[PDB]
């Protein structure tokens, strides 16, 4: 009977041009 | 004639100019018409099939927004961050050399071009503070007279005698806090309030439209509150931010935090939250920190005086705090008059014995409706409470009028003649009504009561000396 | 012959205009055959070999999408955000400038470009704000007239002639609120009156929204679901159009502010919708109707005069609304006993009729057949209640099901195509025999409200 | 912008300015003694006490003073010497992805261990740390602080420590901070911020009610316009008022879990931001019957009224005691106060 809150975790992401 | 676009990056002497177009930077002339000396860093410049800089300009478009971390040194250039976490100097255009930048701010970039051209305002706030202004104006609130030109006094007076307080060395105050019982109206002041800032802007300024729009952040209580770590900080410093930066010389910004009777939390209670540890503390801090707000208005509405912390209550933070009360006999009859005004269709066999005279039949019968809602007798008996000592004290109906009970009084009143219209045909609008639809609301409130009800234990045991322990509905069937 | 195709920009008084080709911004000069005040922002314009624009078609239809985060205050921009959480300021094309653009909606835009071109309509918000068209009319409910009146009054009559409401300066009622015992029949006078206000405008939509569906783990999510609730609502309200929203099983969720429960998030979330109702911006078109068995859990700020202002107590039927609910519940085409059908000479509806008078006075009586419960007051007096006080319409239906059970039975046991009277009354009796959560334990809500009805209170209650 | 106060605006507080400038400004004054006797200047400074009593004053005297003296020493640059003074205006730390406030408090010290030169201290006041403080075990909705409080008080004392660096905490809830954080060699000096009495309030009321300040002919009449006299003798009857037990100044009844009964007044819950709000709202009666009456002239009976009218306003704001201020008084008694009533007409 309790509220969380989130910590996001970001993930790798790479493009060219 | 086909021609191109570029952007000028400096000026030389030699009546020659770089232009960044096409990729690439190229020294180029400016022809005789054009002055070097009028164009300006970051502004667009257009030029020819022969490169020939004809048409000056300014430049507004499209570009990836910048984060704005530091500024250096030299003060012409700025590190900015993009999406992708790239960190970048870009040479600052000259409208940026307007307020004092801050370390955060969003910018408008070309990467390509190396220049950052202006400062978007923030999305998080603009898109949800604004509101559209209310039609309710002082005028239209009746029985609060003293407390009406307590917040006139709080508000507006300062900055219209800007040299008096000067003389004095005064500054406005930095909090109003409106409180009370549910139902004697705070937001009714907070959209006069912002009425009025909306008036005094748009017509007295008289700068642009919309421009009355931006002043006045409304935000509802809990809508700050949102599932993440530092977000609600985030917001409330954005907001602050955008409020120091909107405060001018004698112009003022108020932030309403409507329902602040729950504000995020009490600090030190709620099982089931715990963001008040750190929702509160960024909102002592934002107001009378080290560093304090010069022309910005912190008006929050309440139910529960109790359950706000303490240490935003003490002056300094919330100044000014204006009580209002459930209205008396001589208020009930202001705020009737606020709504049964002159021009309602008013019943022939009514205005009889006026001889025609409205206002005056309009008045009889607010005397009459005040007489019957404020009478002492076991039709008004509405409920019995006993407390620790036990001594019963009746209760009756005037212990919870307020002006939406009258609103709706009204209103109830209204529909019935309406009724009447339609099924008898004759048109008009007649006490017997009133009489009926307060007979009527009274009755549909029989089911309110329970084993504990608020907003009024902290005005009832006072003056007895009791804690209410038991509530009883009177003689009924 | 070949021709290509670029971006338009904006029109100059020298009857010029910006063209975006090539991922390049030219200017140019419109053709003689084409008229330079037609144009608008972001057409599509056929350029040549010479670089004029000959001829402007449509808006392009194709490119990235991206989430509208603000519109700037000059009105010809807005921000947005990308795939990748990029963040552009983008031109607004002629027809982004229905109701005026949101933040959350998706734009087509070209980055290259720069402009967005059309709102895209997404198919996942719309599944999150359920709006289904209710089927339920005022004739599938008996025993209610009065209250459908009340309902009729209160919703129908603002909106058959606001003209006349205008004229007399009254403002429709923006709350209803609908109390009773639990099973008297509270959702359908809500359904019941969607479907009558959908079948009167000669176009309007409803918002149904549970209870603990707005009930979430997290912090700060139920407060954001209120207001994509209450933005959806004025989205569709704007056009003028009625728009209707429902609040079913209140008591669980928003409930008294104060004490209430020992541990809940409940004092974060009934202001919340309290700002939604009553603030600073109003809304207009739009009705709240709540439903909830237990009024006095309701928070009181919420029960305040003009919010849910209306307010309508159910009761548990009599025999006259036993009777209807029998009625509504009990058609001709039902197949009946060909005894009965032989005593009636084929009168199928008297046929019927009787029956259903029969079972209405067989279920009201007091005689020590129909025994329910015993309850002992304060003042120690034992009284039986009998099924009389606690007939509500669920058990109406329940007693029909397991009649045409009990018939469905006869039937593959006999063969004889019919429905007995006598199935009904085992019926009557059988309801009992399973528990239908009328029972509570020592001293229930309800059983103290009757009480206070009566006068004393209730300490004992024994099965019978 | 560095604040215009001074310590010459402080009215009150004399030990603990003393004590504010020992830990700072002392040991930097006077190296060669310190070096003589080994001695190193306090790591750590804390302020706490009832909230309005001047803790942020000081923290921005400080501050003041620091820019002054960066400035006669070093250069006449603004940014330079406003650089050695650092504010964290809460939870600024906080961030949504994962330890990344570690990494900014990380950036911070190692920037501000750079920057001190043995001469040159370098300041970071944490503004109401009150959310960083945290005893690791008391968190419902999050534990951030469970990553926060260790990477904090490892970068302050550790196999690498910090020389030359005064961390300054101020806080109101000092019952919710860290033991480990509140240890010797982490927060050095305990100042305690303690609420106006009678001398103080003469003062604060001195500091705010300045000779400058226009007074009524009628007022100067008595004194035959000795301005000071007669602003002293209305600063000497404001604060006799204020601070009297009279049947009209009684505030609250306070009932112990033991059962002790104490009637406290309007002055046991003053502070200095009360007496400026009294003096701002004299002021704007008096700017008021200027205006309605074409008069100038601060008058005594608006002080006196006003300070009823401020008693009034703050009169009835209890909440099933708190321990805010309680906790003290009930340590006191012997048990933690458990009924309160409100002793107002
Ligand atoms: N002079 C008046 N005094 C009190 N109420 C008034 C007055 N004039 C109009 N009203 C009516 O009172 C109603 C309630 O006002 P308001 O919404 O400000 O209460 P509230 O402070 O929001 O209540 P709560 O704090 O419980 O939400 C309004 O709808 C308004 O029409
Ligand atoms: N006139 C009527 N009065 C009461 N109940 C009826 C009536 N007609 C049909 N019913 C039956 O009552 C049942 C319950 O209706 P409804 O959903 O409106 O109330 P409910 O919300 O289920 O009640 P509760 O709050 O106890 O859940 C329906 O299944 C319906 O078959
Ligand atoms: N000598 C004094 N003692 C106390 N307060 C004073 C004094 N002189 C002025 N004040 C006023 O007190 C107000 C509050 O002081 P300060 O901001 O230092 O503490 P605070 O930040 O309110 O404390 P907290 O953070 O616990 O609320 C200031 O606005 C200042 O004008
Ligand atoms: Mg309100
Ligand atoms: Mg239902
Ligand atoms: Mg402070």
């Amino acid at each position: 009977g309790s509220m969380a809150q989130e910590q996001t975790k970001r993930g790798g992401g790479g493009g060219d041009d | 004639p086909p021609s191109g676009y570029g952007v000028l990056l400096a000026t030389h002497d030699d009546d020659t100019v770089d232009v960044f177009t096409s990729g690439r930077k190229m020294r180029l002339t400016c022809s005789p018409n054009i002055d070097a000396a009028s164009l300006k860093k970051g502004q667009t410049v257009r030029l020819n099939e022969a490169l020939t800089v004809v048409e000056a300009g300014t430049f507004e478009a499209v570009g990836e927004i910048s984060t704005l971390r530091e500024i250096l040194a030299d003060g012409h250039r700025a590190l900015v961050v993009g999406h992708a976490d790239e960190e970048r100097v870009v040479w600052l255009a000259d409208p940026l050399i307007p307020r004092k930048l801050r370390p955060g701010d969003s910018l408008l970039v070309d990467t390509k071009a190396g220049y950052a051209f202006e400062r978007i305002p923030k999305a998080e706030v603009e898109d949800l503070v604004l509101e559209e202004v209310p039609d309710v104006s002082y005028a239209d609130i009746g029985g609060l007279s003293r407390q009406i030109e307590q917040i006139r006094d709080a508000v507006e007076l300062p900055f219209l005698h800007k040299e008096l307080y000067r003389e004095y060395s005064l500054r406005p105050p930095k909090g109003v806090l409106l409180y009370g019982p549910p139902g004697c109206g705070k937001t009714l002041i907070a959209k006069a309030v912002a009425n009025s800032l909306a008036k005094k802007m748009a017509e007295v300024r008289g700068d642009d439209a919309h421009e009355a729009k931006s002043y006045f952040l409304n935000i509802k209580g809990p809508e700050l509150l949102n599932k993440f770590v530092g977000e609600t900080e985030r917001h409330i410093r954005l907001i602050f931010q955008r409020a120091r930066e909107k405060a001018s010389e004698g112009t003022p910004v108020i932030v309403f935090f409507d329902e602040m009777d729950s504000i995020f939390r009490t600090r030190g209670t709620g099982v089931s939250s715990d963001v008040e540890t750190t929702v509160v503390p960024q909102l002592l801090s934002e107001i009378d920190g080290v560093e304090g707000l010069e022309n910005v208005i912190v008006i929050g509405a309440s139910n529960r005086e109790d359950m706000i912390d303490p240490a935003i209550l003490r002056p300094g933070r919330l100044d000014v705090k204006i009580k209002i009360e459930r209205p008396d006999a001589e208020a009930a009859q202001d705020i009737y008059s606020k709504y049964l005004t002159e021009f309602l269709p008013v019943h022939a066999d009514d205005l009889a014995e006026f001889d025609g005279d409205r206002s005056a039949c309009i008045k009889a019968m607010i005397e009459k409706v005040v007489d019957r809602m404020y009478a002492e007798i076991d039709d008004n008996r509405f409920l019995e409470v006993t407390y620790a000592n036990g001594d019963k004290e009746v209760m009756y109906f005037k212990d919870f009028n307020s002006g939406a009970m009258i609103q709706n009084v009204v209103d109830r009143a209204k529909k019935n003649a309406i009724k009447s219209v339609l099924e008898t045909g004759q048109p008009g609008l007649r006490i017997q009504h009133l009489l009926d639809s307060i007979v009527d609301e009274f009755a549909e409130n029989e089911d309110l009561p329970n084993t504990t009800n608020p907003d009024d234990w902290a005005r009832i045991s006072g003056k007895k000396g009791e804690r209410i322990v038991y509530i009883r509905t009177l003689v009924t069937g």
